[PDB]
């Protein structure tokens, strides 16, 4: 079924791989070639998944875990039961993510719009890289991984976390976490501030964007404009998860101590490093 | 091609005042200086800026909040400049012993400069709550950014204040200090058996994420259908625009369903606020009903 | 059964229900679905359509309510490929001249957007007393320049957002004398000229006139908007 508004758009073309022969809609969904390649790895994957399930001994989704190898197997392959599900359906986790990807390009070329939607949704895939990919190579282990686990995978983050003390300190875990915290700050103010001028007061007329800018000039004396909002989520989004990466990427690679010690620059430089006082004196 | 994220060419003409609908224009300060640097990714005009009672309120509230931890970090440091950039970091304002239960009667090294210093920040936030309310109300706008401010309010609330009260004592509070608030919050989570496996604390993750995810959809979809006024919201939502229309079917024929030009500003506030508002049920039953998260979820 | 317990179950209810109010509010637009042929698809889904909601247009405008009666207003020039359905819908004549496919537009309103004030929102800097190009190189007075690397005409001037004060479309002149808007967001400014990728030089006559040398309707926006989106796929033939 279409909406009201949609025939007009449903034309061909705008495909990179196999011209028209994959040009079509399943219901809503746009197929393409990476529809199928998408379509191809997620059954793959889950299949496995399903296996690696009854290996395990349970149909219970808050039970299943798929563990990555031992890291004694290094960077080698290792036997299914042993790690090897982890990595072959690592793969085909990898292959739909890139396929769901290049998938939205070829709907983005048909409708004529920005390839905006999928530049942004690489830099998840980026983090998803780092944390199973590029981490565990420049440690020389696929063990280093996490596990494919509701809550197994949370116990990674811990261990991992506190392998290092308090992973508060990391300095590219606090900018991260500042991109975190402005963004949703940010998506709040955004959507509230939309809905406040087309949903005005009882009684009143539908506002204009020249009251949302007035209103936030009076409310803090600025107002970024209605572009510049749009331009200003997309960054605080890819940026957190920037220095989401950033930050794991050093850990164990190039920092193996404990994040708080990273601070002894600032406290112990020689000149007032031995000032009688304070905290560290 | 173009991509839209920085502007190509500013314009900069007369300075905008702005609406007045019943704004008190006795309140407003002049204009301040264009800034071309804001320019390439957004508006340059600074100002002009309300002012008025709960404003000034707000503003020496604050500031008083400001100078009581700063006098104490000055004092912490001995008076020294040296020591007092050195350790800034590590300095805290921390509240009273376990031993003053909720009494007001802590000496000012013990706990009185902490109770001193959240009183002026309790004035500073809530006269700036009842502001976001009066100047949406004096231009005739709905309230949703004073609503969506008390999500904000209640984990706050929660953390330094409700929860405290109910655990009948101020040590339960948070200390103003960069690292010693991450400490802090570190030992919470040991003490209350691992936050990872509160429920509330993990819907909160999820809608944390879930604002990064959202807004990265909605500010790349907009900036995708810039070329087409995409912007323009409000007019798109009384008169639907080819901008709305291709924003709806890619992302239709993406995952199988759409949003509205307005609907989907429903979502953003609702991912937004669920942040806080689960966080803050999360932290106010720590300790007061359930002493161990990990504990407590093995049996469910 | 303790507190907690009772918390996380009255949570996931009262988001079950948030869920089913955010989705139905999503539907005030391009509901109910249809068939290919236009008549109303039987299977609607399991979200039922939202009461109407009338929003207030000010200056007069009137009031929309939503949902209402669907309609494009437009005829399509399009036809079916497949008996089934799930297939595209080929042109019959010349997309970009029939608006459809990149090329669409929707039917708005043939009148300008307006400021808080009633003033026409976007303007041409030569009627926009005041306004200037303050950063940046200033377009004014260089080739454009399109896909085929041939010059279609000059920037003669630029239609300027004036409450957010920003560019929107860059004013040209063609060979013969008329002139064209263009989106800014779909022209590369350059040192020496302006780069259209999006359209071959033999295009730009084609881009859709406004009515009014001093003003821009909501309709005309979209015609023009449309027309140079469209050139991407409709104008690949000749990008070098
Ligand atoms: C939620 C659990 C903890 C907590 C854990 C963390 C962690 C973890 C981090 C911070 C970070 C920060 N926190 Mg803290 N923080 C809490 C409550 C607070 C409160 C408060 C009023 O309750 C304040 C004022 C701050 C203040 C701050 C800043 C120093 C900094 C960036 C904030 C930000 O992005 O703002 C958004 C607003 C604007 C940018 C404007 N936190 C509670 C008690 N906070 C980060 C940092 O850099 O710490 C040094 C960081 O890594
Ligand atoms: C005890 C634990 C430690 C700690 C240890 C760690 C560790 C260890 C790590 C982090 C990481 C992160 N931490 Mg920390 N962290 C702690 C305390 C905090 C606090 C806090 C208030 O105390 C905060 C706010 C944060 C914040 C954060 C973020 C900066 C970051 C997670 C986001 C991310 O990377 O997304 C990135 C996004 C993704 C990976 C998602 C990718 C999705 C892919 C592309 C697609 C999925 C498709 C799906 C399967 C399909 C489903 C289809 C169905 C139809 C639905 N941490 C404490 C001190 N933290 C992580 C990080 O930086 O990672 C890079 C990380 O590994
Ligand atoms: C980002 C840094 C850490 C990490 C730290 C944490 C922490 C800390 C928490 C979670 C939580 C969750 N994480 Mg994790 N998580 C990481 C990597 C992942 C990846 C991945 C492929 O990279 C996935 C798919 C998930 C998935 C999930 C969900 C089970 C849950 C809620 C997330 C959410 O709503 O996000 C925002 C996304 C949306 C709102 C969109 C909807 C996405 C839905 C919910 C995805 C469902 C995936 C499904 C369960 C698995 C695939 C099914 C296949 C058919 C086999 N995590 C890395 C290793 N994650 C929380 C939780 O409650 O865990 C139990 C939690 O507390
Ligand atoms: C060792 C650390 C513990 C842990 C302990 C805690 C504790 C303790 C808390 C959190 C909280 C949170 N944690 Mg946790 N957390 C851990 C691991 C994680 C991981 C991870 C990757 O593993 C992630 C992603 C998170 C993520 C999160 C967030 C979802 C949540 C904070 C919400 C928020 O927006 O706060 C930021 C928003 C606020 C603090 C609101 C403040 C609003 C006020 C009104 C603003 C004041 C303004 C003031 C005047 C400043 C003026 C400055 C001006 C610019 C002038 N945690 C581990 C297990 N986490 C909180 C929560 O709700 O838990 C359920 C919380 O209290
Ligand atoms: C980069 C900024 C943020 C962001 C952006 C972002 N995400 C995106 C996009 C964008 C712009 C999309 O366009 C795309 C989309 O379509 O969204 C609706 C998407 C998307 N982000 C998603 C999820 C997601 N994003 C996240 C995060 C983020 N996304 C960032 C914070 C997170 C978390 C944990 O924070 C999650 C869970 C999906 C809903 C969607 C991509 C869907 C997709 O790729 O579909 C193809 C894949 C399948 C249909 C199934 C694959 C099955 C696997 C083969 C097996 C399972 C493997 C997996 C490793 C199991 C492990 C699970 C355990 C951890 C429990
Ligand atoms: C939905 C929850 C998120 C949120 C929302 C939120 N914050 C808000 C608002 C909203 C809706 C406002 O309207 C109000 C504001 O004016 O923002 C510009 C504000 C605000 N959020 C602020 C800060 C802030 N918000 C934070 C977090 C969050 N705010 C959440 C992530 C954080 C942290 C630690 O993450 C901080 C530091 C202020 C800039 C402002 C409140 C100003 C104030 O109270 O000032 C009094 C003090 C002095 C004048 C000094
Ligand atoms: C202003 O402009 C905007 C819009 O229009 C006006 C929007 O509409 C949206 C979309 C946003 C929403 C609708 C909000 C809700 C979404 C959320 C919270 C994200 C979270 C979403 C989910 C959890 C759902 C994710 C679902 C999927 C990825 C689909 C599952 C995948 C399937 C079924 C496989 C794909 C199918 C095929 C390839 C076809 C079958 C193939 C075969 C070979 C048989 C945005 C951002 C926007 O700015
Ligand atoms: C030269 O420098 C000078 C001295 C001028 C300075 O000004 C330097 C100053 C600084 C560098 C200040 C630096 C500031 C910080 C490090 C602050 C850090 C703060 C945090 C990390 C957040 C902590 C906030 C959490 C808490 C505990 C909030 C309390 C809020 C409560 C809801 C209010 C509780 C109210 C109480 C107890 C009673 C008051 C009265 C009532 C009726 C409620
Ligand atoms: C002059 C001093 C500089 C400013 C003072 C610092 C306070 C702002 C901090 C964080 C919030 C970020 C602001 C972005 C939120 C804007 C919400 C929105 O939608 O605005 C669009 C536009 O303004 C409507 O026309
Ligand atoms: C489709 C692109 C795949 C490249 C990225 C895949 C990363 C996962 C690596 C797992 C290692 C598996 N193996 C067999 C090489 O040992
Ligand atoms: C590793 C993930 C791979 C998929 C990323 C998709 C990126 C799309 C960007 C297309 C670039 C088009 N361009 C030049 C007009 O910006
Ligand atoms: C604490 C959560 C607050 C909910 C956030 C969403 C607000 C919706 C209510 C709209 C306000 C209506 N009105 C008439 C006051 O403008
Ligand atoms: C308004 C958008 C709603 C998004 C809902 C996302 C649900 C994520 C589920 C997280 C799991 C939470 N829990 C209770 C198992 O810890
Ligand atoms: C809980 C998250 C998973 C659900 C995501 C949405 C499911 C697909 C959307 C429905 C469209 C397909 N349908 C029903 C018309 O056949
Ligand atoms: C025993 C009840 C404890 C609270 C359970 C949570 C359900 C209510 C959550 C929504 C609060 C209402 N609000 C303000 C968001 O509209
Ligand atoms: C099916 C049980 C659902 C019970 C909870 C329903 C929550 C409704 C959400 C309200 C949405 C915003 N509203 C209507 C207050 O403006
Ligand atoms: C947090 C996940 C969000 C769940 C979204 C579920 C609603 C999808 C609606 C599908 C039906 C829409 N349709 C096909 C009738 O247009
Ligand atoms: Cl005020
Ligand atoms: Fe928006």
């Amino acid at each position: 079924a279409l909406l009201s508004f949609e025939r007009k758009y449903r034309v061909p073309g705008g495909t990179l791989v196999g011209g028209n022969l994959f040009d079509f809609w399943v219901g809503p969904f746009y197929v393409g070639f990476f529809g199928v390649a998408t379509f191809f790895f997620a059954a793959l994957g889950i299949i496995l998944i399903a296996w690696s399930a009854v290996l395990q001994g349970t149909w219970n989704p808050q039970l299943i875990s798929v563990y990555p190898p031992a890291l004694e197997y290094g960077l080698g392959g290792a036997p299914l039961a042993k790690g090897g599900l982890w990595q072959i359906i690592t793969i085909c986790a990898t292959g739909a993510f890139v396929s769901w990807a290049l998938r939205e390009v070829e709907i983005c070329r048909k409708l004529g719009i920005g390839y905006h939607i999928p530049f942004a949704f690489a830099f998840a895939i980026l983090a998803y890289l780092t944390l199973v990919l590029f981490r565990p190579v420049m440690m020389g282990a696929w063990g280093y991984a996490f596990p494919y686990g509701i809550w197994t995978h949370l116990d990674w983050v811990s261990n991992t976390g506190y392998t290092y003390g308090n992973f508060h300190y990391n300095p590219a875990h606090m900018i991260a976490i500042t991109f975190f915290f402005t963004n949703a700050l940010a998506l709040a103010l955004h959507g509230a501030l939309v809905l406040s001028a087309a949903n005005p007061e009882k009684g009143k007329e539908m506002r204009t964007p020249d009251h949302e800018d007035t209103f936030f000039r009076d409310l803090v004396g600025y107002s970024i404009g209605t572009l510049g909002i749009h331009r200003l989520g997309l960054l605080l989004s890819l940026s957190a998860v920037f220095f989401s990466a950033l930050c794991m990427i050093i850990t164990g690679t190039i920092w193996f101590d404990q994040w708080v010690d990273w601070w002894q620059w600032w406290v112990k430089l020689p000149w007032w490093a031995n000032i009688p006082g304070g905290i560290n004196g | 091609e173009y991509q839209n994220i920085f502007t190509q060419v500013q314009v900069r003409g007369p300075a905008d005042l702005g609406m007045t609908e019943d704004v008190n224009l006795a309140n407003r300060s002049g204009v301040g200086p264009f800034s071309t640097l804001l320019g390439w990714f957004g508006n340059a005009q600074l100002g002009p800026i309300y002012l008025g009672s709960l404003g000034v309120l707000s503003l020496f509230s604050g500031l008083m909040w400001f100078f009581t931890i700063g006098i104490w970090f000055w004092y912490q440091a001995g008076w020294n400049p040296a020591v007092f950039l050195r350790d800034l970091f590590f300095f805290s304002l921390e509240p009273p012993a376990p031993e003053y239960g909720l009494s007001f009667a802590a000496p000012l090294k013990e706990g009185g400069l902490w109770l001193i210093a959240s009183f002026f920040m309790f004035v500073a936030v809530w006269s700036w709550w009842g502001r976001t309310y009066l100047r949406a109300q004096a231009l005739g706008m709905g309230k949703h950014t004073a609503w969506a401010f008390l999500s904000a309010i209640w984990l706050w609330m929660v953390l330094g204040f409700i929860r405290p009260i109910l655990m009948g004592s101020w040590s339960e509070a948070v200390p103003y200090g960069i690292f010693s608030h991450l400490d802090w919050t570190n030992n919470f989570s040991l003490v209350h058996g691992n936050l990872h496996y509160n429920p509330f604390h993990g819907l909160s993750i999820a809608f944390l994420y879930g604002s990064a995810l959202l807004f990265a959809m909605h500010g790349a979809t907009i900036l995708a259908v810039s070329r087409f006024g995409g912007e323009r919201e409000l007019e798109q939502i009384a008169d639907r625009g080819t901008a709305a229309e291709r924003a709806a079917l890619f992302w239709r024929w993406t995952m199988g369903f759409n949003a509205t030009m307005e609907g989907i500003h429903r979502w953003a506030i609702w991912m937004a606020v669920l942040v806080t508002l689960t966080g803050g049920i999360g932290i106010l039953l720590s300790g007061t009903v359930v002493d161990n998260w990990y504990v407590w979820g093995q049996n469910h | 059964f303790d507190l907690a317990s009772l918390a996380i179950y009255s949570f996931w209810i009262f988001l079950a229900g948030l869920i089913y109010y955010l989705q139905t509010e999503n539907m005030r637009e391009g509901y109910p679905l249809e068939n290919e042929d236009g008549t109303p698809a039987a299977n609607q889904g399991p979200f039922p359509l939202p009461k109407p909601k009338t929003f207030i247009l000010p200056h007069g405008r009137g009031t929309l309510t939503v949902p209402g009666p669907e309609s494009e207003d437009r005829p399509i020039a399009l036809a079916r490929t497949a008996v089934s359905e799930g297939f595209p819908h080929a042109p019959t004549g010349d997309p970009m001249k029939d608006g459809v496919g990149p090329a669409s537009w929707v039917a708005r309103r043939d009148l300008p957007e307006l400021d808080g004030h009633g003033h026409n929102k976007i303007k041409p800097m030569k009627a926009a007393a005041g306004f200037h190009v303050s950063a940046g190189k200033n377009p004014i007075g260089l080739p454009v320049r399109g896909c085929d690397l041939e010059i279609a005409g000059k920037v003669v001037d630029i239609w300027v957002d004036i409450p957010e004060q920003m560019a929107r479309f860059l004013e040209v002149e063609l060979k013969d004398g008329s002139t064209r808007l263009l989106p800014m967001q779909m022209v590369k400014v350059q040192s020496n000229r302006v780069h259209v990728n999006a359209l071959s030089s033999d295009l730009f006559a084609g881009i859709p006139t406004i009515k009014s040398p001093t003003e821009v309707t909501l309709l005309e926006e979209d015609k023009i908007c449309g027309y140079v989106a469209g050139g991407l796929m409709y104008a690949a033939p000749k990008r070098k």
